[PDB]
């Protein structure tokens, strides 16, 4: 395993969400990550913003399902992603 | 391994090593059998067989126990499946697929997947078992005596063959088998075969339809089975002798099929007799079809296709033995009023109960299916909801509701319907690439009467030569072609002959007096002068002598039945040629494939052979293979699935050949 | 009698039943987890199945009422529990039965006799075994097996003397450094006790020695992790064998080959080492991580009973 | 003055309040208000073909304003509908040219006009007209691509559930953001 | 532009606009017509007394909120404004 020093950006492949793991956020549309509010092992309320991300020109903000601490953050700012991308993961 | 010819080869030196002589000779066995090497063919079911024989458990041997025993040469190749497979998903995954656009592989919704228990389904007792206990007439004599509307599903067959392509793989069928037989456990049949599927499943998705109509026979085994099928050519292309019809639908009722739906091009009842008589052998239903045209309504309309016209032609195909009336409206011209007017008038007219199928294309199919309810009609093709409408059938779910208030009721399974239409709302985005261009209803299907398919196809067509612009005569022509040719029945292949000269005399400029004046130097196409040859039969109005004339150039027309004027099918050569092509030993319904699809047949036999059963596989990997680090499982038996992981695609090498990194079953392969 | 089996247990030892069964010409059936997705032991069986889709990956082996309901769907009639999951389970057993499925150990009174710390003492006072106090013991348990038709045998001792906390390391098969009277006291010791409950299928019985007597610890009423290094010494197939009773099978007969009393006999010394994801740096703790390189062994004496190191 | 219709007046077992007599009573309510014409806006599609026979007989006889009727035709039976409220003496009905109809939308005007063929009452209007209109709207909806409705089948779970328009869309959408796509059962349920 | 999937702009299929010339439709006297000489009560009264079912047609605003998010535009409305006129002559009014 070699770390890629930015030199790709946003070609890093994320995994795909479980859709029947209820702890797995999925991607609904592609687009960009604008913001990242979270970190791994935080503690969130529901409907907490965790990631704003940029579709069409439009900003959605991916929220939290339930109460819970998050366990993997897979993106950063200004990355890429695709439908069906595992973004988040909390219990 | 590089393996070179320059030493004495030895790959693995095996011991085994127990407390008695007859356990180390099992864990040999188990050792070698345990053993997988491909690429190369080596030893190991040589070895296998002599720790195998018993003369050598027992022990005192000689030197001369490989000349003294003939059993020990064995012809067993060990078909090396899952490679077929790593290799198939491996092309799709960098090549692409027919048909569908190179993209990566879709994100797709679960689709949840409603079970029944098959010991549940093993206790219905539906339409199958009433045809095992009554027969033939039986099922007529009770389909008659029902209030409630009885209903025949067209999902797997009609509704995808109209909104898919007829593109609909095995899988997802078998997937809902179970519910299937479920729901429709009240239904009179499911229609799940012809039409063009037969051809499609051989051809495009490369997979065996004797194995679809296997597979859900055992899966539903309560519900009668029902195909379509062609008068003069059963399921096939062109023309075929008698014997080669009745070889079909003997296979056909042995594989499961129950009720076939007999109906020609011309409605023309001579060329019904063949089918008609082999089904009354095969002790099945025959359904005696009328196709629909004209307008009984609109009595400017036509001159023929008048209200006793099929009132004589219901009471002759009675007369002919059939089971069951079915009334086919193949561009969905049946109007409301008109249907009940002529449903009403023909079970006056005839004692066969009245088997009604429409398209919904114009949009008043619910309304026509309602008016031959309270008409009397006594069963009708519908479609689950996610699969119904436009060029398909009326929506069951829909039906279901739209009487409510009226006399006779749908019966069958709401909450049934609605699960099956949310498992096929799901599916159907696997076949997105398939998804017609027609999505509103189309009224002017009145004025040209293109059936089905057709005004999609013959748009492409249209504009695929260079008449894209101008569809607005194509349309119009091909109403005149009509009117040119006599007022025809407009079914395949009648409705590609009149279309190809919708096309040909916009093109060239002809005008119905022209067609004649130029004719002599005009050459005509093909599919033209087939039909004025008689070579799809004979038409209700008959031939204009001039027009004929002008088409065939010299050419005689058939008087009798194209069937007539061909040599009888001699199914041994087609036995010595296919097990001469094939391993060895084929089956009838390997020797009737052949001979309606010849190429065809082939072609997959060829697929088979390098790619193995590409029907176990999931639509999703079917049409786009595997993403880089995706998972995925095929099914064969009960706890015997194939495990496939996709790591990494290399780049091309010299060669272009790209290496494909996979895990299989846990173990490392390289395609 | 056996058609089919399977296996209520996950890697190494999984694989080595399957191995057994397949030997004995008998289909296998295994089952996962949902972490243990692709673990090897779901391949090299004949037939695998998912357990509780819904339940945890931890408490997926441990369902009593779904593992019988993968076994009822599949005609298996015969299911063998491995070690340290429900071997040692009661209810289990009796499931098994009430089912028509044979539970491959010993019968439910041996394991509710032996589960228990303090009935499991009970049985040695009554077979006459001591137990009330110590200082530099060496940690000696003795192999036993007995079918259903009253014959039973032991495949003499083995030294799991080297041992850290709640934790055995490294065992030895057979004893070294006791005198050749000595472990017959302890093997006589332990066949006083097994013979006297009627003991039927797998067993051990655990001792403690200090200076030149035995003293009674606890049984293990099935198959050790440690079983393999007493196979090599004495021939024997422990794993097989445990199948072969199931059956209704004769020791000394013809299906298994069973030497007598005094013909089973130890061959040579065995050393056993167990393949973890421990060690000192992180005071043994295991880790998670692709196993990237994965170089493995072989040959002469090296015996290989493997399970969950691979490709990656 | 608007009717919004809802429940199903067919079952006695469906509503005690929606009933036959709570919209008699309400049309004659809003004929005393002086609103010239009298409307049932069903949003939801929910007027059963029968159940428009009923309504519209009743409201002819219990008001003498004309009666406006609306539908959609998400459920399928839209024309059906307008049919049997035609049968009933409905004076005037909301459609949409064919390429604009169907589904969430109004139900076809093309289709309707063709349907009456054969019974008394018959649509005012020009059917070669609407084709050529229907023609046009059907280019100029590929330019309106990106903004395509989820819905492509008729629905008829929307006799239990009662949701208008597209919400059954919406809600979808918002319950796959809330991380209950998997359950939107539960959703259409507790919707009830 | 927000919303729409970003790709070049696409090859359609040209609409020929079908026109009615704006003197023909000075001409008509329809229903806007009506209501300028008997008036809303009377415009009503008229509607009992027609035998033919009345359409509306909600193409401009009911179809489009449903199908397109309601985003059709004037351009697009205006353009087939003076067939619509010819074609919905009889009609009982456009929404
Ligand atoms: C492209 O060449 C990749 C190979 C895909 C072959 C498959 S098999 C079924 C489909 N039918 C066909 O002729 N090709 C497709
Ligand atoms: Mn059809
Ligand atoms: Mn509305």
């Amino acid at each position: 395993y070699i770390k890629d020093e930015n030199v790709h950006t946003n070609a890093n492949v994320k995994p795909k969400a479980d859709k029947s793991n209820p702890s797995h956020i999925g991607a609904q549309m592609p687009g960009s990550v604008t913001e990242v509010k979270v970190s791994v092992g935080e503690t969130v309320k529901a409907n907490q913003p965790l990631l704003i991300t940029e579709a069409m020109k439009m900003e959605t903000t991916i929220q939290a399902p339930f109460d819970g601490v998050i366990k993997q953050v897979t993106v950063n700012n200004g990355d890429t992603i695709a439908t069906g991308d595992l973004l988040i993961e909390i219990e | 391994a590089e393996i070179s010819p320059y030493y004495d080869s030895l790959l693995v030196k095996l011991s085994t090593h127990a407390i008695s002589f007859k356990q180390a000779e099992e864990k040999m066995v188990r050792s070698l059998r345990e053993m997988r090497i491909r690429g190369v063919k080596t030893n190991i079911p040589f070895l296998i067989n002599v720790m195998k024989n018993k003369k050598f458990t027992s022990g005192d041997y000689t030197t001369k126990f490989i000349e003294e025993t003939p059993e020990l040469f064995d012809i067993q190749p060990s078909l090396d499946r899952g490679t077929k497979t790593l290799e198939y998903i491996g092309n799709v995954t960098i090549n692409g697929f027919p048909n569908v656009e190179k993209r990566p592989k879709p994100d797709y919704e679960l689709a949840s997947i409603p079970t029944v228990s098959s010991s549940k389904i093993a206790s219905f007792s539906g339409t199958k078992q009433l045809l095992d206990e009554v027969g033939p007439k039986g099922v007529a004599e009770w389909v008659k005596k029902q209030d409630d509307v009885l209903l025949t599903d067209t999902t797997f067959r009609d509704a995808h063959q109209s909104l898919l392509a007829t593109r609909v793989r095995t899988k997802d069928m078998i997937n809902i088998a179970s519910k299937t037989a479920d729901v429709f456990k009240d239904g009179f049949s499911l229609e799940m075969w012809g039409g063009t599927t037969f051809d499609v499943a051989y051809n495009f998705l490369k997979e065996n339809p004797w194995e679809r109509l296997e597979r859900l026979r055992k899966a539903i085994p309560n519900v009668l089975f029902q195909m379509l099928l062609r008068a003069s050519n059963a399921v096939g292309y062109k023309n075929y002798p008698d014997n080669v019809i009745h070889k079909f639908v003997q296979e056909s009722a042995k594989a499961g099929i129950d009720v076939f739906r007999i109906f020609d091009s011309l409605n023309w009842v001579d060329q019904m007799k063949v089918a008609n008589e082999a089904v009354q052998e095969a002790g099945k239903i025959s359904e005696g079809t009328i196709c629909y045209t004209g307008d009984i309504l609109n009595p400017e309309r036509s001159n023929i296709y008048t209200l006793e016209y099929y009132v004589k032609l219901a009471k002759e195909l009675e007369r002919e033995g059939f089971h069951i009336l079915a009334i086919k409206d193949m561009a969905g011209l049946l109007k409301p009023k008109a249907a009940y007017e002529l449903i009403g008038e023909l079970k006056s007219a005839v004692d066969l109960p009245i088997h009604l199928h429409t398209h919904d294309t114009s949009g008043n199919g619910l309304l026509t299916y309602k008016q031959a309810i309270d008409a009397g009609v006594d069963i009708i093709d519908t479609a689950v909801a996610s699969m119904s409408g436009l060029t398909s059938q009326p929506s069951a779910n829909s039906l279901y509701y739209a009487l409510n208030g009226f006399p006779r009721h749908l019966r069958t399974d709401i909450e049934g319907m609605e699960s099956l239409s949310h498992y096929w709302s799901t599916v159907r985005t696997y076949y997105s690439d398939f998804e017609s261009d027609i999505k509103s209803p189309n009224t002017e299907i009145y004025q040209h009467e293109m059936p089905g398919g057709q005004y999609s196809n013959l748009s492409q067509q249209a504009k695929s030569l260079g008449l894209g612009e101008r569809f607005d005569e194509v349309k119009d022509m091909y109403r005149r072609v009509n009117f040119l040719f006599g007022d025809i029945v407009k079914v395949t292949p009648s409705s590609k002959v009149v279309g190809d000269m919708a096309l040909y005399m916009v093109q060239n400029d002809l005008d119905e007096q022209s067609v004649i004046t130029d004719g002599y130097k005009l050459d005509f196409p093909e599919s033209v002068v087939s039909f004025f040859k008689g070579e799809i039969g004979q038409p209700v109005n008959g031939f204009n002598k001039d027009l004929q004339a002008v088409i065939l150039k010299g050419q005689e027309a058939l008087t009798a039945r194209p069937g007539e004027y061909l040599e009888p099918v001699d199914f041994e050569k087609v036995r010595e040629l296919l097990e001469e092509e094939q391993q060895g030993p084929v089956t009838e319904q390997d020797i009737i494939s052949y001979v309606l699809y010849p190429k065809v047949y082939e072609q997959y036999i060829q697929t088979r052979n390098q790619y193995g059963n590409l029907s176990l596989l999931d639509t999703p990997t079917f049409f786009f293979g595997m993403r880089n680090g995706e998972t995925v499982e095929i099914e064969i038996d009960k706890g015997k699935r194939l495990i496939i992981k996709l790591e990494t695609i290399s780049e091309p090498d010299e060669n272009g050949n790209r290496t494909i990194y996979y895990a299989m079953n846990g173990q490392a392969r390289r395609i | 009698q056996i058609k089919k089996l399977l296996v209520a247990n996950r890697g190494e030892i999984a694989i080595r039943i399957f191995r057994a069964a397949a030997e004995l010409d008998i289909s296998t059936v295994a089952i996962y987890s949902n972490e243990d997705k692709s673990s090897l032991h779901r391949y090299k069986a004949d037939e695998s199945y998912l357990v509780g889709s819904d339940l945890g990956p931890a408490e997926s082996y441990l369902n009593i009422e779904r593992i019988i309901d993968v076994a009822k769907q599949a005609n298996v009639d015969a299911i063998h529990p491995g070690y340290g999951f429900l071997s040692e389970n009661e209810q289990f057993a009796r499931r098994c039965a009430e089912e028509g499925i044979k539970f491959i150990g010993p019968h439910l009174e041996h394991l509710d006799m032996f589960g228990d710390k303090v009935k499991a003492r009970t049985t040695a006072i009554k077979a006459d075994l001591p137990v009330i106090p110590i200082d530099n013991p060496k940690h000696i348990e003795v192999q036993v097996i007995g079918d259903e038709h009253g014959n039973i045998v032991h495949l003499f001792e083995r030294d799991c003397s080297v041992q850290r906390r709640h934790q055995k390391v490294v065992e030895v098969a057979p004893s070294v450094g006791l005198s050749p009277t000595l472990r017959q006291r302890i093997c006589d010791a332990a066949i006083q006790l097994m013979e006297n409950i009627k003991y039927v299928n797998a067993g051990t019985v655990e001792f403690l020695v200090s200076g030149d007597e035995f003293f009674f610890i606890e049984v293990n009423p099935r198959v050790q992790v440690e079983h393999t290094i007493t196979e090599m010494v004495t021939g024997i197939d422990i794993v097989k064998t445990q199948i072969l009773v199931a059956a209704g099978a004769d020791l000394f007969g013809e299906e298994i080959n069973m030497p007598q009393q005094k013909d089973i006999t130890t061959l040579g010394y065995a050393i056993q080492c167990r393949i973890t994801t421990e060690d000192p740096l992180n005071d043994f703790m295991p880790d998670t991580g692709t196993i990237i390189a994965y170089r493995s062994s072989g040959g002469f004496g090296v015996r290989l009973d493997a399970g969950d190191g691979f490709q990656g």
